[PDB]
């Protein structure tokens, strides 16, 4: 019925991985960032902000304040949204 | 007739499925966040553990919440009043009817 | 005291941890980009690393402005690594400031010197102690006089910690020490 | 041996970058003369801040301006250290010491400070 | 229904893959990793009981009524993992033998412990020899199954 | 097209320094140092991007700032809401202190003379 | 009308009062929705949820 | 993506004097130039990847360290470069570091 | 609170156009809905483990008084509930390793052992110190040991810890030393790998522990045992 580690042997793979580099983003150098918005412009006019913190890999929370600083939002059916750099 | 194989091999049969069908929810969890995979951590053994013990104590056949009411009693307990009776329900055996 | 002169050993001072704000907004790449012997990790962390070979110790200096410098055996040593450190900031052209300097932590040991009854000890103070070997080798024991937390070991060896200034040590260990005596195997 | 080496490197670099020039229109001459020339050249204050009773912590401005140091350009595997103990994994590197040419595809240290 | 039954039910055909989706909005190089699950031979221990201590022992039909326990038998599945994803990998596969359940076992049958013994264990265990055995015991009541 | 979005954010940031002056193309490319952006972008950006915003100012042969064309007169129509039976349009505040100037010097005027607030 | 006490008279059967009959499980239910539907109301609603 | 730091290098700088020659004389162009140099910079990693295969053991005292953009730099005093065949002693040395 | 609806009689149930027959139900609970799924987490754990269902109350009972007193709502339900386990196995005197928890539960055994430590400060209140002999059964059972085998190793176990043999190591591990000796002394001789294996503890650590009790092994058995091998031939590791 099982030894007992310490934890799950992929567990740890888990924290091992968790602990290699990627954790902690990098917040700073807005301008990169809103270059990245712009590319991010380049390609398609909206997109889902599960995709924009995956795409640019910085917190949501700040990702957030950029797009209310340069853009807007627009919603469908069932709370699923879309975030646009203001098209004209 | 159906004796005590071909009922049991029927509730049987569908706990497993369910069981099968519980560990996928839970790998597919688990992949969605990622990374971590335990066989033995899946499977909720009281799926069979428990499934086939009520049904073989309370009568009441197949799963729970629908169906059900299609059979009573599959199972009863025997009567142990002189030998005879306990060979007796033994070997009976039951046509289903209005 | 008659009491304080049978362990009349006295614990030794360890580790230190102070606090200084240097009231300032801070660059914090510029200043790790600069700076020797230093480092800073931004995709791992978000403060700057730093150190001095002297009273060997090291610092801590947030974005913030805020610094945390650990490692001195006495208040004086931290006091002057808090102003080494404040003075290569201000070698930086940073308005660096010695405000609001303050200890937070101090760390203590002594060597008591004879074997300890632990499973007595654990009985005695259930409300206090607590012992589990599969977790940590060493009984905790959580005191609220000058509330501090103690780590008691079968060999003898004592750690001390959660004081914030020298006379709580004392305290904690003159109190503690009477129970300890009456435990000795 | 490793002189070898960057005739090597001379070699792949050269072949690599003759198409190049040839996709600029350039002469293989100027390749010639850039290997040539490339070949040659081988061999309050009293309380907020009296921090100035502190000057000085340094022992120096500076090293790097001495050019006292052997150049060592490398890749890391790992680093550790534990307190005044340091360790160092380095892999696929390039040294100069002395003057001399050096090269490792690994290397483990420890150090001191 | 053990001997057949059991073992065809779990050898059915459906063996589960899973894939969970990759290269959401990006990606490129490859890897939607790719798990599957396969099922092989069915293994099933005498009627067994484990005290709150934890420590299991054999069970005999006679304590099952007393202490009204349920007269059951452990049983374990071979299980294997198996991940040929998109290209990477393909042979790291790894058997386990793993306790899915506890099926109740019919008193006598050549799953109880009473099968096999004479007169005299039989005697010995406290069980009639003359008991004409065939019925489960559930939470230390007889329940007898009907055709 | 991310150019033209970083051309749209100098001439909002135009705007909120003080100023809604016209400029050419050019002085705006040479302050954005995107003069050399290429002459095909400069090109698509004069005779097409700044063609397909409705919402531009063109006065004086050049390209002004920028969400409003016209009746960017900074002060609410009291004219029309004299009007009971076609009175109206209240709006959102972050349109009208994008308009011109800060609410709160017009406001002291006007908690006395028209204004209302409601938190909505 | 709320039957009184004595038409759903607290099944009982041991336990510490669960024996909250099962017309007052239905009356729960009415009273729990008709809550709801009082306050969903009293707000704003799309007209086929309230339908 | 292969590491520019070798560009760094003595020969690296010897070869980025020998093009600049090349674009005193306009015999190719900058660009045609900074091709180049990322050409060596992937046949100078692909050649120690394939060729060099010798490891080289050290100790030493360490002077002085940095750490930016997952770069590490440091500067040992008293370093002794020690190979399973050979021995360096030096006074000082500038290790440069990224991966 | 309420009841519940489904199915249809089969006949009128409208969905009238699209396939939604007569209607759906409705939850009820959901604000304590992850109270009922930590309880159905302790079930299928504790029967992983086999307990007997008053443990599984009782930890079942332990956790709804943590849960109401809200202080440890940040720590997640599946470490609350594993702590539970372990606490509630330790007060009914058959204590289970953190270990053997961690094999079963999802949670690492570092975080169930620091919330562990936290609800006993949080319930305010305190547990009975692990011995020897609390392990000594399940250990020996489970690897077919004769009941004699068992009752030298509780001996050796108890006398050992009363020589105060051993100041500073875990109780696992002078259980896992003790019982080793006792087999190597037995007919059925286990290697070390395999109670390494199930007590959790390193081959390395039991290594180290028969190595410290080895020298007094003569005095320690009890004086009923019966060698199957001279102690002045039992093999050193």
């Amino acid at each position: 019925t099982n030894y007992k580690p310490v934890a799950n042997h992929q567990y740890n793979i888990e924290y091992e991985r968790k602990k290699k580099e990627d954790g902690k983003r990098a917040r700073a150098d807005k301008q990169h960032v809103l270059d990245m918005l712009f590319s991010a412009f380049e390609k398609h006019q909206y997109y889902n902000l599960k995709d924009l913190v995956d795409i640019t890999k910085q917190p949501v929370v700040y990702l957030k304040e950029i797009l209310k600083e340069i853009g807007v939002q627009n919603v469908k059916g069932i709370h699923k949204n879309t975030w646009e750099l203001k098209p004209e | 007739l159906d004796l005590a194989g071909p009922l049991l091999a029927f509730l049987f049969r569908g706990m497993f499925k369910n069981l099968l069908k519980e560990v996928r929810i839970y790998a597919q969890k688990f992949i969605d966040r990622g990374k971590d995979f335990n066989l033995e951590l899946a499977i909720k053994t009281r799926i069979i553990s428990d499934g086939l013990k009520y049904s073989l104590a309370t009568g009441n056949w197949g799963d729970q919440k629908k169906a059900h009411q299609a059979r009573a009693g599959v199972s009863q307990v025997l009567n142990r009043l002189t030998f005879a009776s306990t060979l007796s329900h033994l070997r009976r055996l039951n046509s289903p009817i209005g | 005291t008659p009491a304080s002169e049978s362990s009349g050993i006295v614990p030794q001072l360890q580790n230190i941890v102070s606090t200084v704000n240097l009231g300032c907004k801070l660059d914090l790449k510029t200043i790790a980009l600069r700076a020797r012997n230093a480092e800073y990790n931004p995709k791992r962390f978000a403060a700057v690393i730093m150190r001095i070979r002297e009273p060997r110790t090291t610092a801590l200096i947030f974005s913030s402005g805020k610094m945390v410098c650990t490692g001195a055996k006495s208040e004086e040593q931290s006091r002057l690594a808090a102003r080494k450190y404040a003075r290569v900031v201000q070698k930086l052209g940073f308005p660096a400031k010695f405000l609001d300097f303050k200890i937070q932590n101090m760390v203590g040991s002594c060597d008591v010197k004879f074997p300890i009854r632990l499973e007595g000890l654990v009985l005695t103070h259930q409300q206090f102690s607590s012992y589990e070997p599969e977790l940590f080798p060493g009984l905790i024991y959580r005191m609220i006089k000058p509330r501090i937390v103690l780590l008691i070991f079968v060999s003898g060896k004592v750690v001390l910690t959660g004081a914030k200034v020298r006379a709580e040590i004392y305290e904690a260990f003159e109190n503690i020490y009477p129970i300890l005596k009456g435990f000795r195997k | 041996t490793v002189p070898k080496l960057y005739r090597s490197v001379i070699e792949d670099v050269i072949n690599d970058v003759r198409d190049i020039f040839l996709d600029d229109g350039v002469d293989e001459q100027v390749l010639m003369e850039l290997k040539t020339l490339w070949e040659n050249k081988l061999m309050g204050q009293v309380e907020e801040e009296p921090l100035n009773s502190e000057d000085d912590v340094s022992d120096e401005e500076g090293q790097e301006l001495f050019d006292t140091e052997n150049v060592v350009v490398c890749q890391y595997d790992k680093i550790h250290r534990s307190k005044n103990k340091w360790k160092f994994h380095l892999k696929d590197g390039i040294m100069n010491l002395n003057g001399r040419d050096y090269i490792f595809s690994k290397a483990i240290g420890d150090a001191e400070w | 229904f053990i001997q057949m039954s059991v073992q065809r039910i779990v050898e059915d055909a459906p063996p589960i893959d899973l894939q969970a989706e990759a290269q959401h909005a990006s990606g490129e190089v490859e890897e939607p990793p790719r798990y599957l699950l396969k099922f092989e031979q069915i293994y099933l221990s005498k009627p067994t009981h484990w005290e709150r201590d934890g420590a299991p022992s054999p069970m005999m039909p006679n304590e099952a009524r007393l202490r009204n326990l349920t007269y059951s038998a452990p049983l374990y599945v071979d299980i294997t993992k198996t991940v040929i994803k998109e290209g990477e990998e393909q042979l790291q596969t790894q058997h386990q033998k793993t306790f899915i359940g506890k099926i109740p076992i019919m008193l006598r049958s050549t799953y109880c412990l009473l099968n096999g013994l004479t007169d005299r264990d039989l005697c010995e265990l406290n069980e009639c020899p003359l008991d004409p055995g065939g019925y489960f015991i559930i939470n230390g009541s007889e329940k007898v199954l009907i055709a | 097209f991310g150019v033209l979005a970083k051309i749209v954010n100098y001439m909002k940031t135009r705007h909120q320094r003080g100023d809604t002056h016209p400029l050419t193309l050019d002085e705006i490319l040479d302050e954005t140092q995107h003069l050399d952006i290429g002459l095909k972008q400069k090109q698509w950006l004069m005779t097409e991007a700044l063609v397909n915003n409705p919402k531009i100012e063109v006065i004086d042969g050049k390209y002004a700032f920028k969400p409003k064309y016209n009746v960017r007169d900074k002060k609410a129509l009291l004219r029309l809401l004299d009007q009971h039976d076609q009175r109206g349009l209240g709006g959102i505040l972050l349109e009208d202190i994008e308009e011109a100037l800060p609410n709160s010097q017009k406001a002291v005027k006007a908690l006395g003379d028209q204004i209302l607030f409601v938190n909505r | 009308p709320v039957p009184p006490l004595s038409v759903r008279p607290a099944v009982v059967m041991q336990g510490s009062a669960r024996n909250q009959d099962d017309l007052t499980h239905k009356l729960a239910d009415i009273v729990k929705i008709n809550n709801q539907l009082r306050r969903n109301e009293q707000n704003g609603a799309a007209a086929h949820v309230i339908a | 993506m292969a590491y520019q730091l070798y560009r760094n290098t003595t020969l690296g700088n010897s070869l980025q004097e020998s093009l600049d020659e090349l674009i005193q004389s306009q015999q190719i162009t900058p660009q045609l130039a900074l091709q180049v140099l990322l050409q060596f910079d992937k046949a100078i990693n692909a050649a120690l990847a394939q060729r060099v295969r010798n490891r080289v053991n050290f100790r030493g005292s360490l002077n002085t360290y940095r750490f930016c953009d997952n770069v590490w730099t440091f500067v040992l005093n008293d370093v002794e470069f020690r190979e399973v065949t050979e021995l360096i002693k030096v006074d000082k040395v500038k290790i440069v570091a990224c991966d | 609170l309420s009841t519940m609806i489904g199915k249809g009689t089969g006949a009128a149930s409208f969905d009238e156009f699209g396939n939604s027959k007569y209607q759906n139900r409705r939850t009820m609970s959901s604000s304590d809905r992850a109270m009922m799924n930590a309880f159905k987490e302790i079930t299928t754990m504790a029967d992983r483990i086999n307990l007997p269902r008053n443990i599984v109350d009782r930890t079942n009972n332990l956790f709804k008084q943590v849960y109401e007193q809200k202080s440890l709502k940040g720590r997640a339900n599946d470490a609350i509930a594993s702590a539970c386990l372990y606490i509630a196995c330790r007060q009914e005197g058959v204590p289970r390793t953190f270990k053997e928890i961690c094999a079963v539960s999802r949670i690492s055994k570092k975080e169930i052992g620091r919330c562990f430590k936290l609800i006993l400060k949080a319930l305010e209140t305190s547990v009975d110190l692990i011995t020897t002999g609390d392990f000594m059964s399940r250990f020996c059972s489970n690897l077919c040991l004769p009941k004699q085998v068992q009752m030298a190793a509780t001996h050796i176990a108890r006398k050992a810890v009363e020589l105060d043999l051993v100041p500073g190591r875990s109780p696992i591990s002078v259980a896992a030393a003790a019982i080793y000796m006792a087999s190597q002394a037995s007919a059925e001789k286990r290697t070390q790998k395999e109670i390494g294996d199930i007590a959790g503890v390193a081959d390395v650590t039991i290594r180290q522990s028969y190595r410290l009790i080895y020298p007094r092994a003569p005095d320690l058995f009890p004086t009923d045992f019966k060698f199957d091998t001279p102690v002045d031939k039992l093999p050193q590791l």
